[PDB]
């Protein structure tokens, strides 16, 4: 009863940093784990030769493009934030500006962890291919390529999502 | 807002759900590396799904794009049947998506498998890709119907 | 399989690339292969229960009694564990989770192995303990795999023992219980008395049907060398190397395989 | 209103849960499918039947979802709320029904098509018993967003 | 207006648990079965009857859940708050003891399998055992039917 | 007032608990013969028995069910709560005990099973085990039996 | 008031424990009576005392649980708290109590059966320990008592 | 006031953790024990010791549940939140204590009957240890005097 | 005014958990004795040290448990809201010492015992070892005291 | 208001979460580290990079702490709910960054160290890949300076 | 009012926490020195230093928490929210630091306990490694005093 009608009463301001902020941590917790996994396979073939350390180089560039993107985001979000004024950030309007703004954080941060985990576990396998077969790079690069396609995918969207705000 | 987060939710459900499906699209990868150890013809082939995959979570993105310029919500006010009806669809169709990915790349593990080995059922393997991929597919437009039924 | 991501992929690694890399002479290769693990030191349990069939070996060569020590240091130090008679058979129960087994079938020590009929036993105890700690491994594809050579090896065994041991006087319930889940229940292998009769019903076991084919070398022979074609099926179960899983044992069977290949191939 | 809400989210419960249910099945189907295919090419078209069977299944799940977005109408008159409750529980329901079918069928044909590399009536045993769970699957999918449309009434 | 909506979630919780059941109790018997024919194909055909029981569990719980869903409309019959949550309580016992049969069946289905591997008199005992087995779901749904009946008694 | 609904509530969750119960010790019971049948048909014949009398729990639940559902009724009485919560207090204690007692016939079920194979006399210790939990089981539905007729409020 | 649902609570939960505790106990002494009948069935006779002590510990619980929610009569004494409190707590301490004893009275049990099949000495030993043991159910009476006191100590 | 739901809580909780305990290292003795028995009967009627620790638990947590209840009078006491908390506290001490007495007292138990056998000294030496921790519970019993007489200040 | 409920609580809690760290490094240190036992009889001595070192720590748990009960005084300087808080804290800071104090000494005497039947020269090292743990349960006792000390002050 | 507690859990927050991760991937180098250093003590000396990168992420934890201290000054600003909840949010996001990063870093500095003892190549390459984790490190670094910058406002 | 209560209480959990992680490093730290002392007298009395960094790193503990319930002070302002929330942030900041570098340290010193056995080069660089561990705390430990310092949060 009262409880369900205090649980609607909410600060947009908080839920607007965090779309901001949790985002970008997000991204670069995935892109670590997937620096992590290419860093584990290297070590495990650099034995042979660095073709496989220049492969995972490339995911490395993948997933500094990822966090690139999660600064630009950043960035958007402290542009993009709305007037929410200090007294008026209690307006059904800065409500929906922090929705919004909050699943664009989310949609954003999460796929990019999840392109930064498969672009890993990739160039694992990758990195493990071509220090079997030395000719095998080129299949290789192709899916780095794919990797860094689906985080530029998820940097579009955050950009498309940059114009939500409608808070006073 | 409850209505613009219930529809912000509908849309990001279906997002979550390419989202998943790229983790299909790794264990793809990872097979077509063992795929095309054995041979180059075999690595481009197996590749070519994974391709597919990531131009998937692409469509996707651009679907949650779409979204993002129809989020105005001053067009539309959404009561609470409203949005509890947009948040409940949009994550059947999530949930639907991500099991269809869960799937492709199941059935992409298996093809780069295949693809190891001689050809053989080749055929029979990418039409278990074309089903997954299908699914997936009616999973989208099935999101398209739930975003578009809103208003009184 | 993101497990392997996260962690042990490094080690995963090498193991693939050492495997990928090997396609008298037997002893040296062994005795590299057995460098290699050393220099390594999930599949790593895997290949611990591989080293513990190959000590099991050398326990049972050891458990015995004729410059022992010597023939030890000719096997490889994997088959031959640093680590490591009653006394003797004991001692090499710890650290060795074979080795038990194989002392708890020779009740009397070296004169219950002994190398015609007794050792077969004893080894084949030893086997089964083996078998139990790869077990021990939560299961898996792997564990698969091991549960079929498992299974081959309790058929082969049975097929010797309707063969030879008869004569030998090993009693049919303690010669099944001495061919050891699937090596476990061979009462098919079992049914025939006669070595003819159960040669076939040996056959009839999936580990040795559709691999062992005319068997004019393999299910006609005694010891365990019924599943000799299934050996190097198995072996080319492994040629798949399908990747994120426990390939560590199939690594060194591999390796094993080929040493074996180079020892037969001899002189050109 | 309360009604609608309701009805829409047991509505979509059931295209979810049946969804999840039969691509479960469709994957463990389809494990044993690969395995018979590469066993061999001749029992490769028989054991792939199971996989599309079961991937129909779960579309069709996934349209009974389009049904049932008729099945409760925010744009009429708005009855009592237990009528919408009501068609929560059939699209649970229905959900739930679709799912364990499902799950079964392909837990059952995982086994069937994995064995029927050895013999191929096998496979179509295989698809006999799959088939005698996955029609189930879809009519109690169906059936719920059936009954989600027709207990909207509310006397 | 507590009353129709918990007895539809009960009808529900009914279909549900039915569905599970009769889902552990399929693939168990699916696997069971798959195996059964690699020995002898012939006597797959006999394994196939724990199959058969647990579909007809499923759709007595299915048939059950339609009944309850049926009586929705307030006009249409009498039911107090704590009638409609005794209709909810008699769904769900009967679709748990629908769940819980099922599961024991299958177990049930999948060591008579491994009995039709031996000889096949232990397959005859293991029949007799699964209908003992299986009479429990229609103990449960006689039950169920009989509390909703109560529940439909109101005022 | 809405007590009865949770009465109601009560005596299905005793009747699906105990049903549980008993359906599970059933599986293991028939497991453990399908074992023995396997072994000896004559071994196959008594371990028949713990099935029933499993299924005996899951029947005397679904009877107590039936009466706490005929104790409800607005004729008899106006709604209370004390009434509704008693008999749902007594319904889910019924449950509880019927359902431990299942699974402890189960268990029982597969030990005397391997113990019939082992031995007659084994056979009739395990039969002299069952009938003690089939006791622990009456005496559990007897305590619910007597909770529910404490009724008066 | 709200005092019989809490003390109706402690009654249920008394005889819930009780039931779970006889249970585990029960079936470590059937294994263990098993595994002696196995090894030697004369044995297997005097090996029935633990199962017998940890069934009379369940009664005693069941007993103590029935004795305390008899005195529960509305009629007898006016809404109070303090009573239905009392008596919850009575049945928890006691149901707890009796659970214990009988998980480690049946552990100790099948231990003592095998020690019994081992050696003859080991079986007073073993009735040693399970009179030991018994101490716990004696506390739980004797926390049931003081409780039932205490709840007429009511004012 | 909330008096009842307080110490009636602390009262009931203070005997079930110390009896679970209790039974949980007299089970783990009485294994022990029995493995000793079955090495020899001498150490059989050496390992005795455990089994009285263990009991010498449960009285003290009994007794301290006994003064707890005593210190009840409502009648006597005004309905203080006081007084209620400092049985509460005090039946929560012995509670605790019990419980981790009594897994110590089973850790310790197995150690000494694999002692008995190994030496006759290293028993002597580990009744040392066992009375140790017996100690400790005791000195927790005593904190838990003090926390009933801090009752003394409510009336 | 019900400040009291949570100092009685905090009061008890400190000597609850104490007793458990206590008695999980006892059994810990036993099972270590008895293991180490039959091979080196002689060892009893050093096997008594982690006894003793659970003992300190249950003595300090109690002593802090008693000046906690004896800081709960109503008739004069009423409780306020503070003094309970402030007991809770100071009993939980101590009872949280004492745990981690008794896995720690459990620990290391197991592996003291372990190191008894060979080399027994490393007993003054086992010893260091031992005191070194205790200190860390004496830094609790104390700082139980200190945080004890400001609950006068608190009644203002 | 309570912007001032928000504010100062977040900075709290935020430190943790960096010590705990720059800890576990300074444990985790440090274990590899001395793995590797039993063979060759000659390669283990130069195995000073996960000592370096425990130290670079130890003191950008503590950069951005201090920084985050530094912008409660309630007397330059009165501060409101929002700005603090802003603020904490912020520093939280900072710091959990930190220590995924320094988590993997010295997971991947783990196999580091024994790719070094294998050759100095290996060496080499896993002194690169440091780099590349340090890099990333540093720019969530700077997003939390950015962010604090922003709390100012 | 009760705010720096909420205060005290993080300043306790502080030392707390210190407290849990120098443990579990000085367990692993002796584990490591037992081994050591196995292998060689002469290497234990080497390997002390790690223990005394972990007692090093509680008695900082120890101390910032002293520092914290010296900040406490009624005569220094009237109740106020703000002093209890920053006691309590920068208490649960450097409680949780120390236990994390505590916890690692600990793991640290396990290694290069049996590392120094081997080889006594390898000891320097554990030194300088342990160093830094003990040096992330002590910036931890650092970071917790300036919060502390910043007390004056009102006027």
């Amino acid at each position: 009863s009262s409880w369900s009608r205090a649980l609607v009463k909410i600060s947009p301001y908080t839920f607007s940093a965090i779309g901001i902020a949790v985002a970008i941590g997000v991204s670069v917790l995935g892109a670590a784990w997937g620096i992590y996994i290419t860093g584990s396979s290297l070590i495990g073939a650099a034995i042979k030769a660095p073709r496989i350390t220049s492969k995972n180089l490339i995911s490395v560039i993948f997933c500094e493009a990822v966090a690139i993107y999660g600064v630009i985001v950043a960035i958007i979000l402290q542009t993009k934030l709305e007037s929410v004024p200090a007294s008026q950030i209690y307006a059904p309007e800065s409500l929906r500006a922090g929705y919004a703004i909050f699943a664009s954080g989310i949609i954003v941060g999460f796929a990019n962890l999840v392109c930064g985990l498969c672009v890993g576990i990739i160039g694992s396998s990758c990195a493990l291919s071509d220090a079997q077969n030395s000719s095998l790079f080129v299949k290789i690069l192709v899916i780095e390529i794919f990797g860094s396609a689906l985080g530029l995918f998820g940097v579009i969207v955050g950009i498309i999502m940059s114009a939500q705000a409608s808070w006073p | 807002t409850a209505p613009f987060f219930g529809f912000l939710g509908a849309a990001a459900a279906l997002v979550f759900s390419c989202m998943g499906a790229a983790y299909g699209t790794a264990k793809s990868g990872v097979g077509v590396a063992s795929m095309g150890v054995m041979r180059p013809e075999l690595v481009m082939k197996s590749i070519v799904p994974v391709v597919m995959a990531g131009v998937l979570g692409i469509y996707g993105l651009i679907i949650a794009v779409i979204i993002s310029t129809g989020i105005n919500p001053k067009a539309k006010s959404y009561y609470l049947f409203d949005g509890y009806a947009h948040l409940s669809s949009g994550l059947a169709c999530g949930l639907a998506g991500l099991s269809a990915g869960m799937a492709i790349g199941i059935v992409g593990d298996a093809g780069v498998r295949a693809n190891a080995q001689q050809p053989k059922l080749f055929v029979g393997m990418i039409l278990i890709l074309i089903f997954a991929e299908a699914l997936a597919l009616y999973g989208l437009i099935v999101g398209i119907i739930l975003s578009s039924r809103a208003g009184q | 399989a993101m497990t392997f991501n996260i962690h042990g992929g490094y080690l995963e690694a090498i193991v693939r690339g050492y495997r990928a890399g090997l396609l008298t002479i037997v002893e040296k290769c062994t005795l590299k292969l057995v460098d290699e693990y050393k220099h390594m030191l999930p599949l790593s349990t895997f290949l611990e229960y591989i080293t513990y069939g190959h000590m099991i070996d050398n326990v049972v060569l050891i458990v015995t009694g004729r410059d022992v020590q010597e023939l030890l240091e000719k096997c490889h130090p994997l088959g031959m564990f640093d680590s490591i008679m009653r006394e003797l058979y004991r001692l090499v129960l710890v650290d060795t989770p074979l080795a038990p087994y194989f002392s708890e079938c020779i009740t009397s020590e070296d004169l219950d192995d002994m190398n015609i009929e007794i050792m077969r036993n004893t080894l084949y105890k030893a086997y089964l303990e083996d078998f139990y700690k790869f077990c021990q491994k939560l299961g898996g594809a792997t564990a698969e795999i091991m549960s079929d050579l498992l299974a081959f090896e309790a058929d082969r065994r049975a097929v010797n023992i309707t063969i030879n041991s008869i004569g030998t006087e090993l009693t049919r319930d303690d010669r099944r219980k001495l061919y050891s889940l699937y090596p476990y229940g061979h009462e098919e292998l079992a049914v025939c008395e006669d070595i003819d009769q159960v040669r076939g019903v040996m056959e009839k076991y999936p580990p040795y049907q559709s691999i062992f084919s005319k068997l004019s070398y393999g299910e006609s022979q005694m010891l365990d060398k019924a599943f000799y074609e299934e050996e190097v099926k198995r072996l080319c179960l492994a040629f798949e190397q399908q990747f994120h899983y426990g390939v560590f044992f199939a690594y060194m069977r591999l390796r094993e395989q080929e040493i074996r290949n180079l020892m037969w191939i001899s002189e050109c």
